[PDB]
């Protein structure tokens, strides 16, 4: 049921996480990605987290493992949690409202060099009630799309 | 001839034992290479009639024949060539050294999900290659798959195999009965159905995946007509607290090969697309619009904030949660397991009577007592 | 001397000892064909093979004890080797676990390395007790965890529960046992009463399924252990399997002992 | 193989309290001079057949099956003694598969070798510190105080010269040489004297408790130790290309290990009765009467164990021969010359007198498996093994009228080439008469011996 879009942008979400094309993303390649996002946690955390995901894999996580995360295996909860997390990890301002400067903070954080107007626009053909912002309604209303 | 068997290989050790057939170990002579020779008795003891001992040779005859059929693919054992005596029927393969997915999945109770993608990625790219070449087997049950020291799928004994003619339909029963597919059922309990195709193979793979992922059939029961009617009415739960830890990907891919009905079931080739089997190629531009830019960017932070709340919330084992529910949890229940199968694991044999399900208890006693 | 042994252990039961010495070369070309028919039993007791030949012929073809013995001691040669090879290997023609743990504890099968397991879990304790028989660290340090003697001694303490079932019930205890330690870094320090701990597991057993509805009648003790029947017919593995139910009371039992506990490496 | 005994060390086993056991040694020397005493003229090239000593191989290939469950373990009380250096290599060749010598051999060196020599085994106590001189028993608590600190013996590293000089492998033969000459204790006018042991000091016990094979070790025992002595003589000997393999082992026991092929079984089954034989014919087998294979006489394994009693009798030594043990299939498979008769003795499997299991014709069946298997297995010698098999009416059926099913498939089976894992080349007795084991009975010639020549008569 993941369509050939979906599996597509989970495919992509994994090579931003590995900077290396190497096929799997380390414990530090993840690292490398949370501190890119500024929640750094110690290189133990790392094991562990490519360790619950995995379980062999010897941390490293791939990517038939990492759609089976991102499968829709979260809660109403656990997802509302999550949602939430990652506006927040969209807003450094906190503010509330997704700059379109935040979009770019965000990739630049992950090492993607795309186009100004780009990301207005990409910010732009998701928004409808954010002149400008993309309000975390219009955030949760596109993740299930 | 017994010489041209004894002019090329020479049988060392016994490997195995069948109903009639003993698998043996043997040396190339002119290769000093590794091979396995199934030793079939034919007259099997003065048991087999005059009938048998002919059936059992066209048995024989017919499975040279599906294994001449298929040959240099990655996942079925070559029959190197076939000798055929008055009272044994020898067939050279090749040796591996690791035993069935039976003595497998005794040693590891639950098959972890990425052990399992291979090995029936290559089951299903096994039965591509069937169905394509129109060859049904029947009998696909994990005694019948080999593994070697690769963990490399070798799919054996095709004895029960037939190739339909283009549109036909079989009517006999052939298979152990809980890896049986419902219409194979349905045709024996009447003669309107007009048969099943080569979509059993579908249904029989599926069984593997519960199997395989939790230790036990989708439906098991200690009598023998019980585990029927959950076949063909298709009961089957991925029940608490076992199969709530896995990937809810499995799930679907699960219930598409254990549709009851044929024609919906999900066919080989279109069975490796499902999200589970694909496969992260490097090199590919994927592009997206900026819709589709604006969702990767914000499902790779979506998914680096899931990791580390998902791990957040693993609960270590404390002295409370073993007292309150053990197997509630995975890494007690896992083990439950594991420590079960140390001790039973001699207990579980081929048939119907001694499947892995008799070693897990899941439902209370008032319910199993109710009728 | 053989001879006069056998003759001396018949204490005058002639066809016991013809039978012994008649499934002693049984099981030498078992041993001789396939070795892996012994690696869980360590001790081959020819007597108590025949009993147990006995009861699964009478399981099978239902009759009385005295008409098992009739019926064993009248089979072909050939019926008893292939008897024999079922009954080792496991093969199968009260209930279906509870005829898999008659069978169990009644040869004294234990999975490989239970001899090698309980010598680690020893260093962490004081003694393991069974009915009132410790067995102490003082022989870990005494013998080695495949030591032979070591083997004769856990048998001995595993052997003074006269009854099959509720041993090999005593063995699924000591493995929980083991793997909890596993999982523990603390060590109790004192004894552990794997006897005690069957009995709560049992206890548990008969709250869970009392709660969940079962009746009386279905909820009923064996007549010597304590053991509600059902427990010894339960499943191993599973949500309410006997394995579970072990693993509940080898944590309440130390509780008591240990007052504080760490448990890690999940 | 089947006595246990004090073994190399005189205490039997670990405990050393007079408890005898079956210790792999003495079972792998006893097959090694079996092997070694075979057809073997005790006055050498001027010998005659006055001078074989005869060995029955069922008893050789019983020691090797004995040595195969045993290895790499010594014994049942021991996981592995050093001992067993006498056993995988040299002198005795007793083990046939390499696979089980390396597996032996780095067991002993992982946990018995130190840097002073190699320990007899495990919690040895033989001359430790920590053990009384007096008593010449150990308490069972006493054993566990010699852990880590047993006494180490340069004796086996010389063990070591010999096996890695017979291998071949030159490696070996420098590094456990200059392993040897670093404990070797100059004496006289400087001569290299091996200690029997060394032992650990008494303040050194507990270092060594918490680091085993660290602590220096001093020189205790007799010395020098000739037994040691011997063998590093013999290794620098060869070493250095004074002696060759041939040179000390002309029987060539340095090839146990060498691969050796299976061997194609003769079998003549032969008919009780000419009735047996029409049954038998009218099922499409070709098989001879036991009347028709005369002058070739056929008897029963308890004949052959009665005549082999019979060897090295000599009255005023007060020594009776052979006691009644029974034969084997390999005793029974090969065809025997006495009094220049040919005889052919049945295998003990199916003699119904002494037990019941050769009343069974699936027993039969089995059995018949399992011997042929495992002759064609453990087959040593030259020729070709032949087992008759007469056919009798408890091998029919309860009509009388036909033969057993599974008799009928079992001798198709060995007809047709193949059964159990075996290769028959089935044929008359008369033909198989140049192509077996002719063992000429020489004690014989001039009680079982009335009986014998009742027969030939
Ligand atoms: C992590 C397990 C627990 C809370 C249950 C209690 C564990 C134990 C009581 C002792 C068993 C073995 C010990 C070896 C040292």
């Amino acid at each position: 049921q993941l369509t050939e879009e979906q599996i597509a942008e989970f495919k992509e979400a994994f090579s931003l996480f590995d900077k290396d094309g190497d096929g799997t993303i380390t414990t530090k390649e993840l690292g490398t990605v949370m501190r890119s996002l500024g929640q750094n946690p110690t290189e133990a955390e790392l094991q562990d987290m490519i360790n619950e995901v995995d379980a062999d894999g010897n941390g490293t996580i791939d990517f038939p493992e990492f759609l089976t995360m991102m499968a829709r295996k979260m809660k109403d909860t656990d997802s509302e949690e999550e949602i939430r997390e990652a506006f927040r990890v969209f807003d450094k301002d906190g503010n509330g409202y997704i700059s379109a400067a935040e979009l770019r903070h965000v990739m630049t954080n992950l090492g993607e060099k795309l186009t100004d107007e780009e990301v207005d626009e990409m910010i732009r053909e998701a928004d409808i009630d954010g002149d400008g912002q993309v309000n975390y309604e219009e955030f949760v209303q596109m993740m299930t799309a | 001839s017994a010489q041209d068997f004894y002019e090329n290989y020479e049988p060392k050790e016994i490997l195995g034992r069948g109903v009639s057939s003993v698998v043996r170990r043997c040396i190339h002579k002119p290769t000093s290479q590794e091979y396995a020779v199934k030793v079939i008795d034919v007259t099997g003891g003065g048991s087999f009639s005059p009938e048998e001992v002919r059936e059992l040779r066209e048995a024989t005859l017919k499975e040279v024949d599906i294994l001449r059929k298929v040959s240099g693919h990655p996942n079925i054992i070559q029959l190197k060539d076939t000798y055929e005596t008055n009272t044994f029927f020898f067939l050279v393969f090749d040796l591996m050294k690791r035993g069935e997915l039976f003595d497998y999945l005794t040693e590891k109770v639950t098959l972890s999900e990425k052990e399992t993608r291979k090995i029936m990625r290559a089951l299903l790219e096994v039965i591509c290659t069937l169905h394509k070449l129109n060859i049904v087997h029947r009998d696909l049950k994990p005694e019948n798959i080999l593994l070697d020291d690769n963990m490399n799928i070798k799919l054996t004994d095709f004895g029960f195999s037939c190739q339909l003619e283009p549109g036909e339909r079989l009517r006999e029963v052939c298979g152990t009965p809980s890896y049986l597919a419902p219409e194979i059922i349905e045709c024996s309990m009447n003669e309107d159905h007009p048969g099943y195709g080569k979509e059993v193979d579908m249904w029989s793979t599926g069984v593997i995946m519960y199997t395989l992922l939790a230790g036990s059939p989708p439906f098991w029961h200690r009598k023998q007509m019980l585990m029927l009617r959950m076949i063909m009415s298709g009961n089957y739960q991925f029940g608490s607290p076992e199969w709530d830890d896995y990937s809810d990907t499995v799930k679907d891919l699960v219930s598409r090969f254990l549709v009851v009905q044929p024609q919906n079931r999900y066919t080989a080739e279109e069975a490796l697309a499902h999200p589970f089997f694909q496969q992260y190629l490097v090199e590919e531009v994927r592009h997206f619009s900026p819709r589709g830019k604006f969702k990767v960017i914000a499902l790779t932070v979506l998914a680096s904030v899931r990791i580390y709340y998902q791990y957040r919330r693993v609960k270590p084992v404390t002295r409370e949660i073993v007292i309150r529910d053990p197997y509630a949890l995975r890494p007690l229940r896992r083990l439950i397991d594991a420590y079960a199968f140390r001790i039973y694991g001699h207990w579980v044999k081929k048939g119907q009577q001694q499947n892995r399900a008799a070693l897990f208890e899941n439902t209370p006693k008032a319910v199993l007592l109710s009728l | 001397a053989l001879t006069q042994l056998i003759d001396e252990a018949s204490e005058g039961d002639m066809s016991i000892s013809i039978l012994t010495q008649e499934i002693m070369v049984y099981l030498a070309m078992y041993m001789r064909t396939q070795p892996g028919l012994f690696a869980e039993m360590f001790r081959l007791r020819i007597g108590l093979i025949i009993q147990v030949m006995a009861t699964e012929l009478a399981h099978s073809l239902r009759c009385s004890a005295e008409e098992a013995t009739e019926g064993l001691m009248n089979l072909s040669p050939s019926a008893m080797k292939n008897l024999l090879h079922h009954i080792l290997s496991g093969k199968e023609f009260q209930g279906q676990w509870q005829r898999r743990r008659r069978l169990d504890g009644a040869l004294n099968r234990v999975p490989v390395g239970f001899y090698q397991k309980v010598w680690k879990v020893l260093q962490k304790c004081h003694g393991l007790s069974v009915e009132g028989f410790v067995l102490p660290s003082s022989t870990t340090r005494e013998m080695t965890p495949g030591e032979i003697k070591f083997s004769v001694h856990v048998e001995s303490v595993l052997n003074r529960v006269p009854q099959p079932e509720y041993r090999q019930l005593l063995v699924e205890a000591i493995l929980v046992l083991t793997m909890l330690a596993d999982i523990e870094i603390h060590s109790i320090g004192s004894i552990i009463a794997v006897e005690k701990i069957v009995h709560i597991a049992n206890d548990l057993f008969l709250q869970e399924q009392k709660t969940l509805g079962a009746d009386d009648t279905m909820l009923a003790k064996d007549p010597a252990s304590g053991i509600c029947t059902l427990l010894y017919d339960s499943a191993p593995s599973g949500r309410f399997g006997t394995m579970t139910y072990l693993s509940k009371a080898a944590a309440t039992y130390v509780q008591e002992f240990l007052p504080h506990s760490i448990c890690a490496m999940q | 193989y089947k006595t246990a005994d004090f073994g190399i060390w005189e205490r039997g086993d670990k405990t050393n309290q007079g408890i005898s056991e079956l210790n792999a040694s003495s079972v792998g020397m006893a097959k090694a001079a079996l092997e070694a005493l075979d057809e073997l003229d005790l006055f050498g090239v001027k010998g005659g057949p006055q001078s074989v000593i005869h060995v029955l191989a069922d008893e050789v290939q019983h020691c090797q099956s004995i040595l195969n469950s045993l290895l790499p373990r010594a014994s049942t009380s021991k996981e592995v003694d050093a001992s067993l250096l006498s056993v995988v290599s040299f002198p005795a060749f007793a083990v046939e598969d390499s696979q089980l010598v390396e597996l032996t051999k780095q067991e002993i060196i992982t946990k018995l070798q130190g840097r002073y020599g190699c320990c007899r085994f495990l919690r040895d106590g033989y001359k430790t510190p920590k053990e009384d001189p007096n008593r010449l028993y150990y308490e069972p608590a006493e054993l566990k105080l010699f852990e880590n600190i047993e006494c180490e013996w340069p004796l086996f590293w010389t063990y070591f010269i010999l096996d890695g000089v017979f291998s071949g492998n030159a490696e070996q033969v420098q590094e456990y040489k200059e392993a040897l000459e670093a404990v070797l204790i100059k004496g006289k006018n400087g001569v290299p004297l091996l200690p029997e042991l060394y032992s650990v000091p008494p303040d050194r016990v507990d270092e060594e408790y918490q680091n085993p094979h660290t602590v220096d070790r001093v020189p205790m025992g007799k010395l020098p130790h000739m037994w040691g002595q011997s063998l590093y003589i013999l290794g620098s000997l060869m070493a250095e290309g004074f002696l060759a393999p041939g040179e000390i082992d002309p029987l060539n026991r340095r090839f146990s290990t060498v691969p050796k092929p299976d061997v194609v079984v003769q079998v003549s089954i032969l008919a009780e009765t000419e009735e047996i034989k029409t049954i038998l014919k009218d099922k499409g087998i070709y098989v001879e009467t036991i009347a028709e294979v005369y002058p070739i006489r056929v008897q029963p394994a308890r004949i052959l164990s009665h005549i082999y009693s019979s060897l090295g009798c000599n009255n005023r030594m007060k020594l009776s021969g052979r006691p009644y043990r029974h034969m084997g299939v390999l005793g029974t498979s090969k065809l025997y010359d006495i009094r220049k008769t040919i005889f052919t003795f049945t295998p003990q499997f199916i003699d119904q007198q002494q037990f019941y299991l050769a009343l069974d014709n699936k027993m039969i069946v089995e059995m018949l498996r399992t011997d042929l298997s495992y002759l064609c297995s453990r087959w040593r010698m030259t020729g070709q093994p032949t087992i008759t098999f007469p056919i009798s009416h408890s091998m029919l059926d309860e009509d009388g009228t036909s033969l057993n099913s599974s008799i009928l498939a079992a001798l198709r089976k060995m007809q047709d080439g193949y059964f159990g894992g075996a290769r028959v080349q089935t044929g008359k007795l008369s033909e198989f008469l140049t192509t077996s084991c002719c063992t000429h009975l020489s004690f014989m010639d001039p009680e079982v011996a009335r009986y014998l020549d009742h027969l030939l008569a």
